[PDB]
């Protein structure tokens, strides 16, 4: 499914 | 939820659909400049682990915290704008972040 660093990327980044 | 960049942001990246989340962080960096920090000065987790790295110049980021009457499902966030350091875990190979530890 959704990986840790997937995750880390929906929930923190904006670029 | 109000139409600050915290309540629409929370909603469509999946953080308050079915919740409502107390805090959570946005970098306004660009992923690989994220990703570069897990090179850079490593210093220990709030948890003791040594994976974590802090990076070398601020980032532009937003704070996003819940407000004190917020309540599913209707969540309220107060919106903080501010430039500082972040601190991630990292693992994997790549190396990337896979936590944000915190922000200085």
């Amino acid at each position: 499914k959704e990986t840790a660093a997937a995750k880390v990327e929906r929930q923190h980044l904006d670029s | 939820s109000s139409s600050n960049y915290c309540n629409q942001m929370m909603k469509s990246r999946n953080l308050t659909k079915d919740r409502c989340k107390p805090v959570n962080t946005f970098v306004h960096e660009s992923l690989a400049d994220v990703q570069a920090v897990c090179s850079q000065k490593n210093v220990a987790c709030k948890n003791g682990q040594t994976n974590c790295y802090q990076s070398y110049s601020t980032m532009s980021i937003t704070d996003c915290r819940e407000t004190g009457s917020s309540k599913y499902p209707n969540c309220a966030y107060k919106t903080t704008q501010a430039n500082k350091h972040i601190i991630v875990a990292c693992e994997g190979n790549p190396y990337v972040p896979v936590h944000f530890d915190a922000s200085v």
